[PDB]
């Protein structure tokens, strides 16, 4: 049966299975940084579970049969044109902005409710308390407007406190003409189009506000990239590490139950991202809107509720 | 042609503390959305 | 500005569907539901409908009303009754009140 | 094919059967009640 | 009349549970089927009415109406078929569902026998019209269109619910005939004059007074086709009806307590056969002309008088089907074109020679031409005001010549001049529109041959 | 061929349904079925008048 | 109104007064309509939840439509006893109060002159 | 002792005048202190001067609108023989509301608050006169 | 037509709105108010008696 | 069917809604007599129970 | 809160109107309304915010001033006769007093303006206790002393209370608040026809609330407590509409709908008793309740509002909030009129 | 009452020391025991509208 009250009534607890390494961590950085690779060999080096970065498609690829869906189906925005052409009068900037708050926002959450049901700690890139260096960026850059950026502030209001901060932050160190370097070899056509002036604005939004912010509440720890590539150091520094100053102790069983439903309840954890704020960037209209709608019904597993769909393979829908 | 549908002129009407704000007094702002006030 | 499809354009439908008939784009269905309309409307209501309401017989009696009233005038101009009275009913069964 | 195997993948077995058994008690008990109850009505008035 | 329901109730199942490709086909064929079977209400031998239970009945004034009712059901289902086709199966199907309550609820009402079934029913009529007029229009004035509307029609009802209850309470029912035939002669108070304002207004505002007919036009112009149909054809007729089986217990008030809404009426017909020169929407235009054709009906009913009740009924049939056929005419250009501007399309009559008849005789009976329906009622009216004062006869030749004037205004400023041949658009006549306007004429035709089921009560 | 030819057995059934029903309204009412001061008959060629 | 009345058995839902009226019959219209409201229920369900309608839940709609005749066929017992104990309580005060119902001198309308209106 | 209230209707129309006006007077200031009352608990101002200006006003438009429809009322019944015609009520409510419409400065207010003061005063009189109750007791 | 039946009724319903809920969230006023009402009632009943 | 049918089932509609209208206004009157007399089973307001009053000696005889 | 808090609070809020509604005993009908407001108020404040804090505090001051003033009217009367319960002797002043305390219990005008605030300050599932349960303890006292109250006041509040809630709906752009008005009006038609039979008051009670539930229940799935919130409701979830639409249209009383009957009914005694001035009244000013709900069934059901972009995403999840009842109540709210001749 | 279950059981939780004319604990008199009792008793079977 379901969690609830109930379940957690009857045992299903959580204080029962927080054994060391049950813990939440993230890898943030810069963009061509070793995220990846470090956070792999991390939650190798140390039993957790890896959520790799999330972008346009983290929700496609988690609900339904798995596969991708057009991008009118999920975002409607595109990463290589906003570095083609930024500044463009459609919206692309805010519009991905959103939708990747949105769905690091989701993953935050997926990853909880596995943390919580199971103490298997688990391993993130950047979060929802990092996204918003790539806004201010844009901003200090001139692709978005103080309108967007009201906005963005005002769902983050609404939507962060209400979930737990990370217990260790890691943050790789890498400057910008290293990272244009790396970038150039990686190879992108796009990637390459990208400016110092916007590289510079993030790591400045990271070393100025993410850092002193979260130092607060969870362990921080700097590396630069001979650091990094080494990490058995970083992994005893971690296994080292200690765990106060954070609200993961002022938790007991029934805060993290009623976290727990909020986690499992993936639409409490939206609403306010669907807000009815009217932004010309992200306001869609109805014809649009409806036809994307009744189009996404008529794609195959999406039409009734999971369990309801004869084509893709469900019997007994006459009986549950 | 087509239905004509809301836009933001007419859907923002309905966006205030009140309607029908012919008061001057009524200086007010819509509350927040999850009632909890900015200090 | 804000998001949303363009204004469509025109359709012909004879460019595809010369013998179109004003229902569906599907021919055979255009052509059933024409069928329909024409032998379910014309074929049978107005027809049958015309057939049955023109042979109701003595509608609201305005024929047997014609055959007595031949009866009535008969009788009263043999028996040399008027054709009609002033009063409907008998004034004796009557009783009126004194003032 | 899902990714996220539902609680519904699969019927309830359990809430049919009681589902089942109930209706069919409620329409037996329903008859039976009617007939006792026409009975005493007829018995009463003759 | 079970027999007319119980089907009319299962049209629905069908449309649902029918395939998206014969629903519409299917509902409407059942819909003819559904007509044709109304016709055993004619089978009137005796002047003795049918009464087939405790809470139907059926009479020579409401069998016209529920005939008519049920006719103009697949009509409207033909109508409304080329737009909304491009919207979803469950869409439309909900516009059909929304078209057969209308129909259902509108033959309860007309064979109602107690005041307060026919209240709730002739209030219930409200949902189904202000879903179609607000959830299918074009424009955006159509939701103060449906405001107005709704909130005329309740502000009229009201006091005719209070009005229903006094009475239930005086006497001890609603039930017609035994109202009639208990009925008592009143005492001339400011009591009674108020009972006659509440049971009135409700029917004089629903068949639009020359000073409350503001829903009329804008729910027209906002409307789609058969919205425009039902509310020209028997929204306008619910309060005719409700007036003709009201006015019997109100005796012998309406003597002296009718003169205002006479004096309107007849000042109104010509205030809006006027506006009918110089309107530019063709669908206001059509509009103002059901509102003058609606205020001899009025000024017809407060009379009383036998030859006034005729030309009421078949005035009444007449108005419904030709201004059905006028607002679908109009209805073919607007598919073709998305203007109801008149003066834009010019010159037709030389690619749509055909339409141009159908526009000419909806013309010619809209403007009295014998012999036709319209004509044998708009004459008995003439003549029983010409009995209550003579002076009534200025005014009526004043309201004809309007009519003949505004109608060959419509017909000419848009069938008899020259094309505006930068008009790519002019998909030829469809089959479904010209059966639309035959199935609309032609029952013209066969209630001229045989207006003896239209005369009314009183012959 | 049933999955889409069965919807042609409701609209006649609710026109027998409704048959049925106006049969069961005159079976009630049966009352003055010959105590009418006009139609008083003797009962002669048959049982019932109606 | 009528709680107060003498021979008042409190909180029951039918008394044994009450087993000599006529039960109503499963046929009946209210029953049936019930029953609609049952099925009604069960599509209504379905279409909330994303269900395909009239194509899941059969034992759910089977249940909202047996509950809902059970519970009818009591309530209309009852709201029948009561209406029975209306009338039964009308007629013995109007019998015992012959004074306040006297029957009417009904006359004929050959003798009361009532007012003519013409047109 | 409530009987200011009720020599009102011991008399037709047309006589008593002065009393007459006094008792509509009356009512009318009774109406607007409890009006100012309430205005003034709710939706306050600044300095107790002006808070008791309110008041004034109100009481003493109320006291206008009552004096005046009371004496035209009065008087239509003396210039014309007729004290059971509601005619007499709708012409003072007319007044009333002319006079409401003097002192806020809107004709609107004035046009509105004729026909709805005289439809009001009307039928007030037609209940008097045919036997309406209001807040009448149970009988069922 | 319009000045007269429909318009009207809007002003005059719009403005009763606007007075009736203007209302500030101040327990002073709300219960003053309810000592109005107190004191009114009590009036009532030792008057009409 | 013939005319006669129709003719005796409206008699009959007749007299059931006469005989209901009757009863709905003797009704009324049945309602009113009883609220303003008490005399009948309906609008019997209730009253202290006597079964719970004392009927023993009281340790003083006055009371 | 553990399971522990929970059951003793619910069991508190089940307990006080039981008690009221069994007890003969004044001071234990007193006793069931103290039961109710201690029970209620920790979970108006479970949120801890400004805003739930200052509704918890009003509705404490407003409930407790209510409670000692009935108390008072309890030892009046007691003084007055030996006994714990009014007769048809007690001083009609103390039955004003009382009726004044209920009036502000229920939230009935001019004793209402505490009721929109605290609303809107609390949860929804707080409201829809609040404005459903919290009604049937303070109007059983009512319906125990019907025969014996003033008509008068009663009318006037009822009348007062009517258009107060009309003329507040038609401003309030916010869900619970347009509730609270809502329930003003109901209880309005309640207290109207109270003292001539209080059937009908129980009948409009058990109408509203079935009307009332599924609601709030409608709006808690998608927590939308806004007309801009509720509007993508047609994106969010399409399948509500029809039943939204049909259970505002019966609120605001529209004929072929269950919430017709209770308005029909009452005017038809207040006809019989002669209160058909008051009854013309009600019945003219329920029409801007229907207005401004047929303001909100356009913006949900007849017209498509802008919407948004993360909505999407919420179209890739699903939900499985809305249980049976939700169906259930609706049907039984908007297709129950073939049956008012059971329902009286 | 409202809802009369104490008489449906049977049971007396409330309805025992209402007044004065009932039971006291030592059998301790009331001051107007005999007028309360006879008010009652008189009262009794009539309820409301006669006894008043
Ligand atoms: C009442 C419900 C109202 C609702 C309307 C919607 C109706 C939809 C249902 C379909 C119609 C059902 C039947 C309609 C009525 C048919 C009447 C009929 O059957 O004709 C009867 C007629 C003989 O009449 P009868 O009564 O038997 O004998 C006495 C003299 N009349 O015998 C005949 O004449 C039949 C032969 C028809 C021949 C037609 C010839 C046309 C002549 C040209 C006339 C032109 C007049 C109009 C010109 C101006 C019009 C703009
Ligand atoms: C292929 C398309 C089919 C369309 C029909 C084609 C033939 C044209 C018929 C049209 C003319 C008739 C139109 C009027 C029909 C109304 C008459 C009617 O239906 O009478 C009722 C009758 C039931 O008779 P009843 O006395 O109630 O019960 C005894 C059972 N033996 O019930 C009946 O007799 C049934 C009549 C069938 C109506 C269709
Ligand atoms: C924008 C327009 C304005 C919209 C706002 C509307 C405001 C409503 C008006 C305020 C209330 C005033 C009406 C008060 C009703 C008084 C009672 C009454 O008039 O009933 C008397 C009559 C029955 O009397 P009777 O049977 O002879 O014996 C005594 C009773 N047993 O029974 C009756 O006559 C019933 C009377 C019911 C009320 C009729 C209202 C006037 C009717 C004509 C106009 C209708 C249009 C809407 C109202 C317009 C403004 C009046
Ligand atoms: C008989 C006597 C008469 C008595 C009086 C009768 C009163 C009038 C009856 C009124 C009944 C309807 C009133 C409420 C109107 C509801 C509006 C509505 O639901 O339509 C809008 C909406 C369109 O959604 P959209 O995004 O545009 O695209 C389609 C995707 N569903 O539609 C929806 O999205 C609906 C949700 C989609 C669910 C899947 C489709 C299943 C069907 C659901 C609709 C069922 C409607 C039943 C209609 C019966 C009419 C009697
Ligand atoms: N919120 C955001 N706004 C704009 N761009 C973003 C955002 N989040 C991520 N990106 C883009 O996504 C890309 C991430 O590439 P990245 O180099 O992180 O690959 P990777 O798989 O993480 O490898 P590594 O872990 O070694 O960096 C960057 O180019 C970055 O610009």
């Amino acid at each position: 049966l379901r969690y609830g009250l109930l379940a957690a009534i009857l045992g299903d607890k959580t204080t029962k299975k927080l054994h060391e390494y049950s813990r939440v961590i993230t890898v943030d950085g810069n963009i061509c940084s070793g995220k990846n690779k470090l956070a792999k060999e991390i939650a190798q080096q140390l039993g957790m579970k890896h959520y790799p970065e999330a972008g346009i498609q983290y929700s496609s690829t988690t609900t339904g049969d798995g596969r991708p869906l057009d991008i009118e189906f999920s975002g409607s925005c595109s990463l290589e044109k906003f570095y083609d052409d930024p500044k463009s009068n459609d919206g692309n900037s805010y519009r991905l902005q959103s939708w990747l708050y949105a769905s690091r926002l989701l993953q935050y959450a997926d990853a909880l409710e596995h943390l919580l049901s199971t103490g298997q700690g688990v391993v993130l890139e950047r979060s929802i308390y990092s996204d918003f260096v790539f806004l201010e960026a844009m901003y200090n850059q001139g692709y978005i407007r103080k309108q967007c950026v009201d906005h963005y502030n005002e769902i983050k209001r609404l939507t962060l406190p209400e979930y737990l901060p990370p217990h260790a932050v890691i943050y790789i160190d890498v400057p910008v003409p290293e990272v244009q370097s790396r970038i150039q070899k990686k190879g992108d056509p796009h990637e390459m189009k990208v400016t110092s002036a916007y590289l510079q604005d993030i790591e400045n939004a990271y070393k100025k506000t993410f850092l002193p912010k979260m130092s607060e509440m969870c362990e921080v720890l700097v590396y630069d990239s001979w650091e990094a590539e080494d990490p058995t150091k970083v992994v005893e520094d971690i296994e080292y590490l200690k765990y106060n100053k954070g609200p993961w102790l002022k938790q007991d069983d029934w805060t993290f139950h009623y976290l727990r439903m909020l986690v499992q309840d993936k639409t409490e954890v939206l609403n306010y991202t669907t807000i009815p704020v009217y932004l010309p960037e992200i306001t869609i209209g109805a014809h649009q809107g409806s036809r994307i709608y009744n189009s996404f019904r008529e794609l195959p597993g999406r039409k009734y509720a999971p369990g309801y769909n004869a084509e893709v393979g469900d019997k007994w829908i006459w009986l549950k | 042609a087509r239905q004509w549908q809301p836009d933001i002129e007419w859907a923002e009407q309905f966006s205030g503390a009140v309607m029908y704000p012919s008061k001057e007094t009524a200086h007010w702002k819509p509350p927040p959305w999850n009632d909890v006030d900015i200090l | 500005q804000w998001q949303e499809d363009p204004e469509p354009e025109d359709e012909n439908v004879y460019a595809k569907n010369p013998d179109f008939h004003g229902y569906d784009s599907d021919p055979v269905v255009d052509v059933w539901n024409m069928r329909a309309v024409f032998f379910f409307g014309f074929s049978i209501v107005l027809v049958f409908g015309t057939t049955f309401v023109a042979y109701v017989p003595d509608y609201r009696m305005q024929e047997w009303a014609r055959r007595e009233a031949e009866r009535l005038v008969k009788y009263r101009e043999v028996n040399g009754l008027p054709i009609m009275e002033s009063n409907y009913f008998d004034p004796s069964k009557i009783q009126l009140p004194e003032d | 094919f899902y990714v996220r195997e539902p609680v519904n993948a699969k019927p309830n077995w359990l809430a049919v059967g009681l589902s089942v058994g109930a209706s069919v008690f409620m329409w037996i008990y329903l008859i039976q009640t009617h007939n006792e109850d026409v009975l005493e009505y007829k018995r009463r008035n003759g | 009349m079970l027999k007319i329901i119980l089907p009319s109730l299962m049209l629905l199942p069908l449309t649902w549970l029918s395939s998206p490709k014969k629903t519409w086909t299917n509902v409407t064929s059942y819909s003819f089927l559904i007509s044709l079977t109304s016709l055993t209400l004619l089978w009137q031998t005796d002047e003795n009415y049918k009464n087939f239970s405790n809470m139907f009945s059926s009479d020579p004034l409401s069998t016209p109406l529920i005939i008519l009712t049920a006719w103009l059901l697949p009509l409207m289902l033909m109508a409304s078929q080329n737009h909304l086709k491009k919207d979803n199966n469950v869409l439309q199907k909900l516009y059909i569902s929304m078209l057969i309550s209308l129909q259902i609820l509108l033959i309860m009402t007309f064979s109602a026998t107690e005041l307060i079934m026919f209240y709730i029913l002739f209030e219930a009529t409200l949902i189904p019209t202000l879903i179609i007029i607000t959830r299918w229009g074009n424009q955006t004035e159509r939701l103060n269109a449906g405001i107005y509307f709704l909130f005329y029609t309740l502000i009229g009802s009201i006091p005719l619910l209070i009005a229903l209850i006094l009475i239930q309470n005086h006497v001890g029912t609603l039930n017609l005939m035994i109202l009639s035939f208990t009925t008592h002669t009143l005492d001339a108070s400011w009591s009674n004059n108020l009972l006659w304002l509440a049971c009135m207004m409700a029917f004089l505002i629903k068949m639009p007074l020359y000073g409350v007919h503001l829903w009329l036009p804008k729910a027209h112009v906002e409307a789609p086709i058969a919205g425009s149909m039902i509310l020209a054809a028997i929204l306008l007729k619910l309060g005719s009806y409700g007036m003709i089986r009201i006015s019997i217990i109100l005796d012998p008030l309406t003597k002296y307590m009718a003169y205002p809404f006479i004096l309107l009426s007849l000042w109104g017909m010509i205030m809006t056969s006027s506006i009918c020169l110089r309107q530019t929407d063709l669908k206001s235009l059509i509009a103002y002309s059901s509102v003058s054709h609606m205020a001899l009906v009025i000024a017809s009913i407060m009379i009383q008088t036998p030859w006034s009740f005729m030309g009421a009924t078949m005035l009444m049939i007449a108005h419904g089907l030709t201004s059905s056929l006028l607002f679908c005419l109009a209805n073919s250009n607007y598919e073709r074109i998305h203007s109801r501007t008149m003066i834009m399309a010019r010159g037709l009559q030389m690619v749509f020679p055909l339409m141009a008849t159908w526009w000419l005789m909806a013309s010619l009976a809209n403007l009295a031409l014998p012999p036709s329906i319209n004509l044998m009622g708009e004459l008995f009216i003439t003549m029983s005001l010409f009995s209550w004062s003579n002076f009534t006869i200025i005014l009526m030749g004043i309201n004809i010549i309007i009519t003949g004037m505004y109608s060959m205004y419509m017909i000419i400023t848009t069938q008899r001049g020259k094309l505006t041949n930068h008009m790519i658009n002019l998909q030829p006549s469809h089959t479904r529109e010209l059966t639309l306007m035959a199935l609309h004429m032609i029952p013209l035709i066969l209630l001229t041959t045989s207006p003896k089921l239209i005369t009314g009560l009183t012959m | 061929l049933l999955r889409e030819h069965w919807v042609h057995i409701l609209v006649p059934a609710g026109f027998v349904f409704g048959c049925y029903l106006d049969r069961k309204d005159d079976e009630k009412l049966t009352a003055f079925r010959n105590k009418s001061m006009l139609f008083q008959r003797e009962l002669r060629p048959n049982e019932e008048v109606t | 109104m009528m709680n107060g009345r003498p021979g008042h058995e409190p909180l029951k839902f039918l008394p044994d007064e009450a087993r000599s009226l006529p039960p109503p019959k499963l046929n009946d219209p209210r029953l049936v309509y019930m029953g609609l409201l049952g099925y009604c229920t069960g599509l209504m369900d379905n279409m909330l939840r994303m269900r395909p309608v009239m194509r899941a839940g059969l034992h759910r709609q089977l249940l909202f439509v047996t509950s809902f005749v059970f519970a009818g066929y009591f309530y209309l017992k009852r709201q029948n006893y009561l209406y029975a104990v209306k009338d039964h309580d009308m007629f013995g005060y109007i019998k015992l109060h012959p004074e306040d119902f006297p029957e009417k001198e009904k006359k004929t309308y050959a003798e009361i002159l009532e007012p003519f209106h013409p047109v | 002792v409530k009987r200011f209230f009720e020599s009102y209707h011991e008399v037709p129309d047309g006589t008593q005048c002065h009393r007459k006006t006094y008792i509509t007077t009356a009512l009318g200031g009774i109406c607007g202190i409890i009006g100012s009352a309430y205005s003034v608990s709710l939706n306050p101002a600044d300095s107790t001067l002006e808070a008791v200006a309110r008041v004034g006003r109100y009481t003493f438009t109320a006291a206008a609108i009552g004096a005046m429809f009371g004496l035209t009322t009065c008087v239509s019944a003396q210039v014309r023989e007729k004290p059971d015609d509601p005619l007499n009520y709708f012409i003072g409510g007319c007044a009333g509301g002319l006079t409401l419409g003097a002192r806020t400065h809107s004709y609107g207010t004035a046009a509105m608050g004729c026909v709805y003061m005289g439809t009001a005063a009307a039928l007030f009189k037609i209940g008097k006169l045919e036997g309406w109750e209001l807040f009448p007791t149970p009988k069922v | 037509l319009e000045k007269t039946i429909p318009k009207s009724t809007s002003t005059l319903h719009t403005n009763m709105t606007t007075l009736t809920t203007n209302q500030k969230g101040l327990i002073k006023l709300y219960f003053m108010s309810f000592l109005i009402n107190i004191i009114l009632i009590i009036i009532l009943y030792s008057i009409n008696l | 069917d013939g005319p006669e049918k129709n003719y005796e089932k409206t008699l009959a509609i007749l007299q059931i809604e006469s005989e209901k209208a009757e009863l709905r206004l003797k009704e009324q009157e049945v309602r009113r007599l009883m609220r303003a007399r008490g005399d009948g089973p309906w609008y019997q307001f209730p009253t202290p129970e006597k079964e719970f009053i004392d009927h023993s000696p009281k340790a003083t005889p006055d009371n | 809160m553990n399971p522990i808090t929970l059951a003793i609070i619910y069991f508190t809020i089940f307990l006080g109107p039981v008690i009221t509604m069994s007890s003969t005993n004044l001071m234990l009908m007193w006793v069931g309304l103290e039961f109710s407001l201690l029970a209620i108020i920790p979970m108006l404040i479970n949120k801890k915010n400004p805003r739930s804090t200052e509704a918890a505090t009003k509705y404490f001051v407003t409930q407790a001033t209510a409670s000692m003033i009935i108390l008072l009217a309890i030892v009046l009367n007691y003084k007055q006769l030996g006994t714990w319960m009014f007769q048809q002797q007690t001083n009609g002043l103390i039955l004003n007093m009382t009726l004044m305390a209920l009036s502000m219990k229920l939230g009935l005008a001019p004793f209402h303006f505490w009721l929109p605030e605290v609303t809107q300050g609390i949860p929804l599932h707080m409201g829809l206790i609040l404005l459903t349960w919290q009604k049937i303890a303070p109007l059983s006292i009512l319906i125990q002393i019907y025969p014996l109250l003033n008509s008068t006041i009663i009318l006037m509040l009822a009348i007062t209370s009517i258009f107060m809630g009309a003329w507040g709906g038609l401003n309030q752009t916010q869900m619970r608040k347009i509730m609270a008005y809502s329930s003003i009006a109901h209880m309005g038609w309640m207290l109207a026809i109270l003292p001539y039979n209080p059937s009908l008051t129980l009948l409009n009670l058990m109408i509203y609330i079935i009307l009332t539930a599924p609601m709030f229940m409608a709006l808690m799935l998608n927590n939308s407590m806004t007309i801009n919130s509720i509007s993508l409701l047609w994106n969010k979830t399409p399948a509500m509409l029809t039943m939204i639409s049909l259970m505002l249209l019966s609120l605001g009383g529209l004929p072929p709908l269950t919430g017709f009957l209770p308005k029909w009914i009452i005017i038809t005694e207040l006809m019989k008793n002669n209160c058909l001035i008051m009854a013309t009244l009600m019945a003219m000013m329920a029409l801007l309740n229907l207005f401004f709900y047929t303001r909100l069934i356009y913006s949900t059901s007849l017209t498509m509002f802008p919407t948004n972009n993360n909505s999407k995403m919420m179209t890739h999840q699903t939900k499985t909030k809305p249980n049976l009842m939700f169906s259930t109540l609706a049907i039984m709210s908007t297709m129950t009129l073939p049956l008012a001749p059971q329902l009286i | 009452p409202f809802l009369d279950i104490q008489k449906k059981l049977g049971i007396s939780l409330d309805r025992h020391f209402m007044f004065l004319s009932a039971e006291q604990p030592y059998k301790n008199a009331a001051r107007c025991h005999a007028f309360e009792k006879e008010w009652i008793e008189c009262a009794h079977g009539i309820g409301g509208t006669r006894a008043k």
